RNA sequence: GGAAGUCGGCAAAAUAGAUGCGUAAGUUCGCAAGAAGCAUUGGCUCUGAGGGCAAUUGCCAACUCAGAACUGCUUACGGCGGGGAAUCCAACUGUAUAAUU
RNA sequence: AACCAUGACACCCAUGAAUUGGGGA
RNA sequence: CAGAUACAGAAACACGGGAGCAGUUCGCAUGUCAUGCAUGGGCGUCCGUGAAUUUUACUGUGACCAAAAAGAUGCGACCAAAGCAGUUUGCCGACUUGAAUUACAAAGCAUGGGAUAACGAAGCAUCAGCCC
RNA sequence: GAUCUGGUUGAUUCUGCCAGUAGUCAUAUGCUUGUUUCAAGGACUUAGCCAUGCAUGCCUCAGAAUCACUGCGCAGGAAUCUGCGCAUGGCUCAUUACAUCAGACGUAAUCUGCCGCCAAAAUUUUGCGCAUUACUGGAUAACUUGGCGAAACGCCAAGCUAAUACAUGAACCAAUCGGACGCUCUCUUUGGGACGUCCAGCGAAUGAAUGAAACCAACGCCUCCGGAGGCAGUAACACUCAGACGUGUUGACUCAAUUCAUUCCGUGCGAAAGCCGAGCUGCUCGGCGUCUACUGACGAACAACUGCCCUAUCAGCCAGUGAUGGCCGUGUAGUGGACUGCCAUGGCGUUGACGGGAGCGGGGGAUUAGGGUUCGAUUCCGGAGAGGGAGCCUGAGAAAUAGCUACCACUUCUACGGAGGGCAGCAGGCGCGCAAAUUGCCCAAUGUCGAAAAAAUACGAUGAGGCAGCGAAAAGAAAUAGAGCCGACCGUGUGGUUGUUUUCAAUGGGGGAUACUCAAACCCAUUCAAUAUCGAGUAACAAUUGGAGGACAAGUCUGGUGCCAGCACCCGCGGUAAUUCCAGCUCCAAAAGCGUAUAUUAAUGCUGUUGCUGUUAAAGGGUUCGUAG
């Protein structure tokens, strides 16, 4: 029942300072977790500088410009997350969020085909009144008639603007996954194996494009597809390839003297 | 007020627990309802997140299944007649679970010979219920320690609901080894 | 896991946990235990100095808190 | 009102049965101890425990203890310790001037 | 000043004359 | 070649609600009152059932870990204590950053088996070929 | 930086403690202080007592306006009703050791407003009198008419009128599926079909079923009117639909979910019987608002594996009246000895129970060869409280203190009938003490609440929050002068130097804006012409605080006192020549700083795990046996 949120307790990918102000916009409750998420007023006056202050992301979010799902959103304190597509329709751009190689939120610029597609990751499987087959998604979406195939750890391909299932992606080894969680997140690699171990934590020991090995528990990747090619969205810059830090240091040296 | 915590109970060591803090709401409990047996009363009571309880208050009907012939019928309750918390719980005819009553059992005289045709409004019948009775007659038998009861008309039944909870008496007979458990035990 | 410790009760049993614990200062060890009380359905029938494997539960009294699986 | 009476609380008043709890200094470790002190107690209608003999059933005997609901008091035969803190003397039970010790 | 003012168990450690008890030549 | 000796998480027996059309390796025909518009020699999968069926501490590498503070990677805020920002010999922009660490003990997957400690035994308390 | 020095003897080598020494966002007091940046600030003692003022409310195009309200019917709308919030934030640390808390985990034992996806086929109603089909009812505020009462967040009666408050109630035209009957009709020989009647929505309670996967007699089919095979094929179901589920989920379910039987009466269920934009009584489209059912998120409560100072001049603790477990029960949201009845005799402890002392936990600070010692009221997270202590209403959520009720201690007004008060919120006062700031400005930023974007014929609150005043707690930069000239020189062998005259530039303490900042002011940062703008020379713009026997840098200087006065942290000095007192002159340290007191860390191998000592300096038990270890 709490109902702020002070600077220094709220997440470090937000990088709000911590000179500036003593409380943060606490998110409300919705789709995604408050740990795991961005609201509508960091993204409009922080990642974007279209508004300065507070008071303006007002003016934009109160008039519906920004949608988030195809239906414009008033609330600046919306809780948005992994994998959802944010449109300005008087700018003409149009963002999905994503993680970026270093486990940080990525607004990459999608096409107008792509932007009605989203990916979302089954949780739950159940039944309703009569014989229902419902299944939950990652960011609370309720599927009504999904393919009777579906199951816990598959990923569904979602039309936003009319709402059907377009195709299922199951899970195995063959396909190719991206880590949404413990330090590994933002890494792209294929399924090597993954390990049972009943009653606790599944172990899915997975391989790097660069043929480097990386492990996590099984509660943390999203199958993208079954291939890196066969992608139906858009991926950031570095593709999830996490490389040395002194190599990272000396590139970024070399590369500011060239520049200067 | 009542309270339900453990800070005043002692530790398995035998020690007195010091406290500290007043008394919280999330914890209270409340005094019981004393079901007895007579004209129905029911009374109101505001449950946590909103809902309410029936606390029931000398409930008098409900409804009684029949397990074997997988059957329910509405009857009236007459007497308690076992409880095995006190023998006080008797005599002051109150109604929880899993107590012995008595029950009227006139209408469930009518559903077996309704369903079957045997008489413990028979010889009017088409003549497709009085081929149906025999088809069930042959497939089906009953049991001389219920036979002899339904004669007698008075059946014992046992309680199975929350009276002071859900408000109401419902309940099933007693058949088997279980009956014959309670007729010696009386 | 533990070893069972007595067995007076009914339908309860007692069992003990050695381990051992390190202190900073000193770089070295010392015996402690716990004494912990489950529940034992009649399945079973475990000996004092028996070893047991024990799953929690939720509370069935006002100190027990585990049931007794594969006892050896 | 409460020992102001009187040499002196003399005489009177006062405590009181039973049950549950609780009980100090000192000590020769046995006691002191019923120390001190607190609570309950009627009537009526019920429930439980405590046995014997014949073939699980039947029949039969003794009043004791514990518990509950309802109901009532004008505190209501007889019989039945007042208590505590100290000083002097004699260790103690006992005997002993029939008729003033 | 119950004293060797010298806790108990185990290992290594240079020489020469004596002494108490058992054993071998 | 097989089998036979050792070893084996592993060995035998089954599951078509089991491997997005029952994995990998040596278009006539059925149906047509049809949207029937449909179907056209061993390994390794999966799930159960019986033989079998060792555990701990220590060490390597991963998993899992609010911030502020602390170490530090980059940038003359005129320096510094700081803070994450900022730089173009100019326009309707470009490059963008904000790295990466640690953690009394306990906890969790998997590697070795040297030093360790927990069980068992007290040996006549034991006797048991295999195949056809 | 892995450091040491003075005091036991006539001298020496030791043990050993006293004293010295460096820090401390560590407190206080003394002396002294030009500039600027960043900053803690009534915890310590008395969780003591408090005058006055303010701290929590909210209106859009979109619940409800006949203000005897305002502006030229239209607008703005005072006031009240209705909906949501006020359980957040802020303050303090009194209590507190199987408690709280930290790391790891659970709820298959539960509740959950606002928020996100999303669902809905029960219901015989209204007007006309049998044709039609959502224009439903009553009351109550605000107001005005009398008023009562010394007050007082005091209160009475009468007359009006609304709803997104309250209360009724919708056949229409709306599918699919299944049970029970009739002694109603038809056919052939439950047979089958039909016709009629009753029940069949979401949620709840009780009971039954599913919740899988290890040779004949009846029915189907074929072959050759009726009258005879004998098994090729063949998911099933007597047509209206020849596949309209033979397949939920979990590591695991008495869970999800389906069919059947008997039942829900207020303690549940709408198409708000509604609010704005348009477009064309009479229709179409678009933004809104609200009941009930379900599962995600923000949460709430409960269980808890491991760990956490000193004390044995604290050794046994727990059971009438719950102590440890069992059985049906009751209460709760839910499990539970949380609680009633009955039953058994258990549970904890030298691996320190029980009792006592100090104390809010943690993230972290100080000191740092390494190991450690110590502090943590305080900004982030968790817990607890609102003078003392208990009960409870409304809420989804409280056993709430700017909610109510009572008792106990202090306390205010009064007309003596009565009525009130709760600063450990903000600023301020008394007292207490060695000890701690203004009765300021603002919603500009950061956020919360809300019926709210901003703009107008039309400005949401907010001592949370921020800004400035006081402030050597502490921390970072940094002025108090730089070059030469001419004599007088000083030493050394001609090259620094020490005063005496005297120019010659430079710059800020100081003061002023074309002005920047600022929510408005202040401080920084710019600048003394851009035609066009003030200023050191005995630089009176003047640096102090401690010392000069040793430890320990620095006088065998000059006066005064005469075991007095005094110094001296320790050793010591002072009895007429004081290297130590009181002074003058020089000098030393460090410097806008520097002394003193108390506590604490290093010095300390003087607490020793790394790493001490025990013949004689303090210290081996009188000797054996012996259990835990
Ligand atoms: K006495
Ligand atoms: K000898
Ligand atoms: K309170
Ligand atoms: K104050
Ligand atoms: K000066
Ligand atoms: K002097
Ligand atoms: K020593
Ligand atoms: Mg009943
Ligand atoms: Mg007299
Ligand atoms: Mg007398
Ligand atoms: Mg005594
Ligand atoms: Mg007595
Ligand atoms: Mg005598
Ligand atoms: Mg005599
Ligand atoms: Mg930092
Ligand atoms: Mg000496
Ligand atoms: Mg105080
Ligand atoms: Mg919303
Ligand atoms: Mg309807
Ligand atoms: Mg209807
Ligand atoms: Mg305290
Ligand atoms: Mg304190
Ligand atoms: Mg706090
Ligand atoms: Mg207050
Ligand atoms: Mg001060
Ligand atoms: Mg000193
Ligand atoms: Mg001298
Ligand atoms: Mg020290
Ligand atoms: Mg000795
Ligand atoms: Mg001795
Ligand atoms: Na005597
Ligand atoms: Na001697
Ligand atoms: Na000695
Ligand atoms: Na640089
Ligand atoms: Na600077
Ligand atoms: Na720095
Ligand atoms: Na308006
Ligand atoms: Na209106
Ligand atoms: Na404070
Ligand atoms: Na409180
Ligand atoms: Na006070
Ligand atoms: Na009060
Ligand atoms: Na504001
Ligand atoms: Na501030
Ligand atoms: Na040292
Ligand atoms: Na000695």
């Amino acid at each position: 029942a709490k109902k702020h949120l002070k600077r220094l307790y709220a997440p470090k990918d937000w990088m709000l300072s911590k000179l500036t102000g003593v409380f943060a916009p606490r998110p409300r409750a919705g789709p995604h977790k408050l740990r795991e998420c961005l609201s509508l007023l960091i993204i409009i006056r922080n990642r974007l500088k279209y508004a300065l202050n507070a008071l303006e992301a007002q003016m934009i979010l109160r008039q519906g410009l920004v949608c988030v799902d195809g239906k414009p959103r008033k609330d600046g304190k919306y809780p948005a997350g992994f994998m959802d597509v944010v449109e300005i329709p008087k700018t003409g751009d149009r963002f999905r969020i994503l993680y970026d190689v270093k486990g940080r939120f990525a607004l990459v610029r999608v096409s107008e085909a792509e932007s009605s597609i989203k990916m979302m990751k089954v949780v739950n499987v159940y039944t309703g009144t009569g014989r229902i087959p419902v299944a939950v998604t990652h960011d609370g979406h309720r599927i009504r008639y999904p393919d009777p195939r579906t199951s816990r750890g598959d990923t569904l391909v979602y039309d936003v603007k009319e709402k059907k299932v377009l195709d299922l992606i199951k899970i195995g080894n063959g396909k190719v996954v991206m880590v949404t969680g413990g330090a590994n997140r933002g890494r792209i690699g294929e399924i090597v194996s993954i390990e049972r171990h009943p009653g606790a934590f599944d172990i899915a020991r997975l391989k790097d494009a660069s043929g480097h090995e990386f492990a996590t528990r099984a509660t943390n990747i999203f199958v993208i597809g079954k291939d890196m090619s066969s992608v139906p969205v858009t991926l950031p810059k570095q593709q999830g390839l996490r490389i040395n830090v002194i190599q990272e240091r000396e590139e970024k040296l070399i590369a500011a003297e060239t520049r200067r | 007020g009542i309270v339900r915590s453990r800070l005043h109970k002692r530790k398995i060591t035998g020690g007195k627990t010091k406290i500290h803090r007043k008394r919280m709401k999330a914890e209270l409990g409340r005094l019981p309802a004393n079901t007895k047996l007579g004209p129905r009363r029911v009374s109101p009571v505001r449950a946590r997140g909103g809902n309410f309880k029936l606390r029931g208050l000398r409930l008098d009907t409900g409804n009684f299944a029949w397990g074997t012939e997988a059957s329910a019928q509405r009857a009236r309750i007459l007497d308690v007649v076992y409880n095995a918390t006190s023998n006080e719980l008797v005599r002051t005819k109150t109604l929880v679970k899993n107590c012995i009553v008595v029950v009227d059992a006139a209408p469930f005289r009518l559903w077996y010979a309704k369903h079957y045709g045997i008489d413990l409004d028979v010889k009017k019948a088409s003549s497709k219920l009085k081929r149906k009775w025999e088809y069930r007659r042959k497939h089906h038998k009953i049991e001389k320690a219920l036979a002899d009861q339904l004669r007698e008309g008075r059946l014992l039944a046992r309680i199975t609901s929350r009276p002071g909870q859900t408000g109401r008496a419902d309940g099933a007979l007693l058949e088997g080894a279980e009956l014959q458990f309670y007729l010696k035990k009386l | 896991r533990g070893v069972v410790h007595s067995t007076k009760m009914r339908r309860s049993i007692v069992i003990r946990r050695n381990y051992l614990h390190f202190i900073r200062k000193y770089q070295r060890y010392q015996k402690r235990h716990r004494n912990i009380t489950v529940h034992c359905s009649p399945c079973f029938d475990p000996k004092p100095g028996d070893e047991v494997v024990v799953g929690q539960c939720r509370p069935l009294s006002k100190t027990i808190r585990y049931n007794v699986l594969q006892v050896v």
